[PDB]
């Protein structure tokens, strides 16, 4: 599936609305993401 | 500490986090155990 990955271009940088403020290892929580 | 003035540092949040490296202060130690198996008490008053 993953039609959403293709709605708007993934890396297309518009402007950071916020900052994720965490800087953790995201390879672990691969599943809380579509 | 004692009578001297020393620091107290733990680097695992500024450095070593979010990278794929292991904090070198978590070490491994090796201890060996031995157990006598099947031994029988010989001629004495030792099986009381």
């Amino acid at each position: 599936s993953d039609r959403i990955a293709g709605l708007f271009n993934i890396p297309a940088g518009i402007i950071p609305t916020g900052n994720v403020l965490s800087t953790i290892e995201v390879c672990a929580h691969r599943c809380i993401f579509d | 500490v004692g009578d001297k003035l020393v620091f107290l540092e733990a680097l695992e949040r500024r450095v070593y986090q979010a990278t794929r490296v292991a904090y070198p202060l978590i070490g491994n130690i090796d201890i060996t155990f031995i157990m006598p198996m099947g031994v029988f008490q010989a001629n004495s008053m030792d099986r009381y």
